[PDB]
């Protein structure tokens, strides 16, 4: 039935109509979190894509239907179930892994066993 | 919990 | 004078005020004027991504991680979270988007 985002999906989401964006079309984004979480919560963690690279270090090039780069440090929770999401494609495994690898530098944890 | 809303994006926030 | 720069583990108040826990390292926070943080809310509901901050007055919502322009917004320092609480927040995020777990799904 309804599409449910899964990790690696390249989705389109609406520009939030309250935030004043002057951009045309939709906002592309890469889904990071797994299907099971996304399905259960109606949310997903994603990074946004832009058409213009600028050479910043958290940029990950996406090769593959529209040119783009994912901004790996700009992770956000997206309410796909309430606000909508459309699947346009999937990113390469290497690109998905690179995005997650970069994010780890911002959320690196300690190396020990614990309850979580 | 509410989906936390941070209002108008600022500076280098893209969304 | 010289504005406060968030460090990893700091509990900050951000003009959105909204409390948040800063996850990203000082080096990143200082250079970019941005930080990766998690917002806090007033009450717990038993949602699994909640992390209760001890002990007065602090419930962090781990799955609502967000990059915030602390420098432009004007963040202030409320204190620092206990190491165990910081670790718990990070671990819960790691389950969802960590490279180590990625390979258990695909």
């Amino acid at each position: 039935s309804r599409y449910v985002p899964d990790m690696g999906d390249l989705i389109w989401v609406d520009f939030d109509p309250t935030k004043g964006s002057a951009q045309a079309g939709h906002r592309p984004a890469v889904v990071l979190s797994p299907f099971m979480y996304n399905n259960k919560t109606g949310m997903c963690l994603c990074v946004p894509c832009t058409t213009q690279s600028k050479g910043y270090p958290f940029e990950v090039v996406l090769s593959g239907e529209r040119d783009g780069v994912a901004l790996a440090d700009q992770v956000k929770s997206i309410a796909w179930r309430a606000r909508g999401a459309t699947k346009k494609g999937t990113v390469a495994p290497e690109e998905l892994q690179l995005i997650k690898a970069k994010i780890n530098v911002l959320i690196g944890l300690s190396h020990h066993h614990h309850h979580h | 919990h509410e989906n936390i809303d941070w209002g108008e994006p600022k500076d280098k926030e893209v969304w």
